[PDB]
């Protein structure tokens, strides 16, 4: 907790393989855990991300939920910040409906005084003429609720949540996300009771950069306890 | 845990009457009070009626005459009867079920409160 | 800044027709796409209808496919959605979703066949 | 996990294993600390461990609040004889000692892991800057309100300082809270939960009051032609048990009036079962001799007016108690061993009216005092519940659980209603006809 007091720099690195298409994205920015603010920029190395940006919004930012403005009466239930100095491993499968599946594994830790993430992604049995492979997803990203429940056997937290993506035509694409968060450190981890984190995000594009800007300003608040 | 279930939501024209049922499941030793909350779209949730262990009834001035609250402790089921209904009262309803004291033969129990899923209503 | 108002929700017997009207503030309706979400009491929200930004292409869900209609009007700055024939599976609140940025949930209109 | 708690039990306290699985569950829940806990166990059941073991296993100080200073001193001695690092910040300490204690508190990672502070001292301006330091440093881990029942007005004891301990609980919000009570009531439980500002989810660990070894049943002296004969027969049956084994153990018969107490004792002696009055008015020497001879195998049964043996074959209440809690406590010693034991109640309309008049006079005196009115209300409510239980139709264990707030019991055997529901129906019909 005392490490998050104030403003904390954040760096994220992901290397995904969508049906052979290998892409890498390295983003950076700032986060304020006290106010639950997260302002990041994820400029992918590839000129064009093989998949839409909203699809990887949940892989590049929701892998860092320790910045959520956990209420003081739920600060104990902040699993992420607990055992954070040692880091934690987040393995998540996203089943898109009729568009295939994402398999992702990320490691969240500190380097110096900066939060860092090592993420790896893979795409399986995709549909080329689907909403995602067709790039029909709208740039804007909706607000979503992420439900979290502690499992004692793995002394971790399993997370469930459905993500909705807006489409240019008008359809809403629903994806179901199964996630597991396991502690890397052997110290006492604060296993939380069931709670849902509300996440409200905005995507924008800066004028200057030729490469994809992927400006993301998000605010996360814990709730349900 | 306690799973509160709503029932009885029905479409009634102005002046029609309908009953909203709210049933608590699981093992409950007692409920402190059950309060209904009319939450209209684009508005703030408004308390409707309150029933407390022993039968004390509280009503809001808006719904003082038209609505009535009853409860059966044998089934732990609270009912709200709605008569001479007006077009103003078109909003979803919920149950607070405050002070739900559950217990087990071993003795382990819980005191948290549980909220109902919700029921619909309309007026012509 | 941006607010949404939904009206026209009413009770309808099967085979009737109902139109829900969603008026918008703080942004032009043509430049931005619109959607309608359906939420039953105590169940998960489900999308039903949607208009693209240009308004040339519209999409519907499979359950009400061909039985729902959606349209837009710029002079009045308001979108409309027509139920056409009603079935007891339409008993859910109808929220109007459009965000220029962020997420903006409309108050919605509560409709049910009964 | 379980290994750490077991190691702590075997090293610090010495117990090989938890006394009861409920105690284990309560201790684990407090160790986790996710939700505020409320423990309700009888004296000697190990409730003090529920808040002590997590403190030994917790990080930082835990503040324990107790009503009396003598109780704090006793707890401090009990923790010191176990070589545990316990401290007490009380005005009774000397200037040098208190200065050293405050200096240790100010230092990071304070040596003390459990601090017993009276609520007044914590609320006193002297300790306010220390509490501010604690909140700033997040030193406190658990807030233990021992004897929390004092907060409830309906409880026998009222402590005005716990109402301010609740405000203190509002502050230091991060730390969880554990409220301990000896005997709890649903009204008292709700009062404790509301007054201490505990989180709405509350882990309630309450021992089941019903005893599967024990058999409950109520009789009415008006219906029985010869109540003394029935009393003698029941006492002989319970004590005798199997003929070959012979008489074993010793029974207890509770008396209300001293004259009635000695009358019952002498009548039992004449019938064939010797007994000792053990009257309060009896001089100390004779009282000690009778208590001894009852503890010794020589005397079959004893009569008691105010108040233990490892095995008690039966427990008969000649007159109804003042409150159902008192009756339950008195009957708890019935068959404290694993061998079957039975209890009896000789409820009578005249005796019930007489004790109700006594309770009314006591409540009138309390009202004349003009203080602790809620205590009088709770006492009269408890007496009403006890008389209803005497007149109640159904499982006796179930009614006791309903009163105490215990979960309904699975009294497959050892319940009067279960064995012969028709007999109970007939008995109550006969009582109604008589009245
Ligand atoms: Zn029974």
């Amino acid at each position: 907790e005392e490490l998050f007091t104030g403003v904390v720099p954040i760096l994220v690195e992901l290397d995904g393989d969508v049906n052979g298409h290998k892409f890498s994205v390295r983003g950076e920015g700032e986060g304020d855990a006290t106010n639950g603010k997260l302002t990041l920029k994820f400029i992918c190395t590839t000129g064009k991300l093989p998949v839409p940006w909203p699809t990887l919004v949940t892989t590049l930012t929701y892998g860092v939920q320790c910045f959520s403005r956990y209420p003081d009466h739920m600060k104990r239930h902040d699993f992420f910040k607990s055992a954070m100095p040692e880091g934690y491993v987040q393995e998540r499968t996203i089943s898109f409906k009729d568009d295939g599946t994402y398999k992702t594994r990320a490691e969240v830790k500190f380097e110096g005084d900066t939060l860092v993430n090592r993420i790896e992604l893979k795409g399986i049995d995709f549909k080329e003429d689907g909403n995602i492979l067709g790039h029909k997803l709208e740039y804007n990203f909706n607000s979503h609720n992420v439900y979290i429940t502690a499992d004692k056997q793995k002394n971790g937290i399993k997370a469930n949540f459905k993500i909705r993506h807006n489409v240019e035509d008008g359809s809403v694409q629903l994806a179901d996300h199964y996630q597991q968060n396991t502690p890397i450190g052997d110290g006492p981890v604060l296993l939380p009771d069931n709670h849902y984190l509300s996440t409200q995000s905005v995507l924008s594009k800066d004028p200057n950069e030729k490469r994809d800007h992927m400006v993301l300003l998000e605010f996360v608040t814990a709730a349900g306890i | 845990q306690v799973q509160l279930v709503e029932n009885g939501g029905g479409c009634v024209k102005a002046g029609g009457s309908l009953r909203l049922s709210c049933a608590a499941s699981g093992s409950i030793f007692s409920i402190n009070r059950m309060t209904w909350y009319r939450q209209a779209p684009g508005k703030e949730r408004e308390w409707v009626a309150a029933i407390t262990s022993g039968g004390s009834t509280n009503y809001a001035d808006s719904v003082k005459g038209r609505f009535t609250i009853s409860r059966d402790n044998a089934e732990n089921t609270v009912y709200l009867q709605m008569n001479s209904l007006k077009p103003e009262d078109t909003a979803v309803y919920y149950c607070e079920a405050y002070g739900t004291y559950t217990l087990a033969p071993t003795g382990e129990g819980e005191y948290d409160d549980y909220w109902g899923q919700g029921t619909q209503v309309m007026v012509s | 800044q941006v607010q949404l108002v939904e009206n026209g929700g009413a009770c309808v017997k099967p085979g009737g027709s109902l139109r829900l009207s969603c008026a918008a503030s703080g942004f032009p309706v043509n430049r931005y796409s619109m959607r309608w979400y359906r939420q039953a009491p105590g169940k998960e929200r489900e999308w039903v209808a949607g208009m693209s930004s240009a308004g040339d292409r519209s999409s519907y869900e499979d359950s009400v496919k061909g039985r729902f209609t959606i349209s837009r009007d710029d002079a009045r700055n308001t979108v409309y959605l027509q139920m056409n024939s009603l079935k007891p599976e339409d008993t859910a609140v109808y929220y109007c979703n459009v965000n220029v940025g962020f997420e903006y949930w409309g108050q919605g209109t509560q409709v049910m066949v009964s | 996990p379980e290994r750490r708690v077991r190691s702590t039990l075997k090293k610090v306290f010495g117990f090989d294993s938890f006394k009861t699985p409920l105690q284990e569950s309560a201790t684990m829940a407090v160790v986790k600390g996710n939700k505020d806990v409320f423990v309700c166990m009888p004296t000697g059941a190990g409730k003090s461990l529920c808040y002590q073991l997590p403190a030994l296993l917790a990080k930082g100080i835990t503040i324990v609040v107790s009503p009396l200073i003598a109780l704090i001193q006793d707890q401090v001695d009990h923790l010191l004889t176990l070589k545990v690092r316990v401290s007490s910040l009380n005005s009774k300490l000397s200037a040098q000692e208190r200065k050293e204690l405050l200096a240790d508190l100010e230092r990071e990672k304070p040596q003390t892991k459990i601090l017993y502070i009276t609520p007044e001292m914590a609320a006193s301006s002297s300790f306010q800057p220390t509490l501010n330091s604690l909140v700033s440093r997040h030193l406190l881990s658990y807030l233990v309100v021992d004897e929390a029942h004092c907060v409830s007005q309906w409880g026998h004891d009222f402590r005005p300082d716990y109402l301010r301990l609740g405000a203190l609980r509002s502050r230091l919000g991060h730390a969880p809270c554990v409220a301990l009570t000896a005997t709890a009531t649903p009204q008292v439980q709700e009062d404790v939960f509301a007054a201490l500002h505990l989180k709405k989810p509350v882990a309630i660990f309450k021992t089941p009051c019903f005893r599967a070894n024990l058999f409950y049943d109520v009789q009415f002296k008006e219906l029985i032609s010869d109540p003394y004969g029935n009393l003698k027969d029941f006492c002989l049956k319970a004590l005798g048990q199997e003929a070959d084994k012979g008489l074993s153990g010793c029974g207890i018969v509770y008396c209300r009036t001293r004259e009635a107490c000695e009358q019952l004792a002498i009548e039992l002696s004449c019938r064939g079962v010797n007994a000792k009055a053990y009257h309060a008015g009896l001089k100390a020497s004779e009282r000690t001799l009778v208590q001894n001879d009852w503890m010794e195998e020589k005397v079959p049964v004893i009569v008691a007016t105010i108040s233990d043996k490892a095995n008690v074959r039966f427990v008969a209440h000649w007159n109804i108690a003042k409150s159902m809690a008192g009756y339950y406590q008195e009957s708890g010693r019935a068959g404290r061993d694993g061998k079957p034991s039975w209890c009896r109640l000789y409820y009578s309309r005249n005796d019930r009216d007489q004790v109700s008049f006594l309770i009314r006079k006591e409540v009138a005196k309390l009202q004349e005092k003009r203080g602790n009115k809620a205590s009088d209300k709770a006492t009269i409510m408890a007496f009403d519940a006890l008389v209803t239980f005497c007149e109640e139709l159904g499982c006796r264990h179930a009614a006791i659980a309903k009163y105490f707030g215990d979960a309904l019991p699975a009294c497959a055997k050892g319940c009067d209603h279960c064995q012969n529901p028709t007999a109970v129906r007939r008995r109550l019909e006969a009582l109604e006809r008589s009245s």
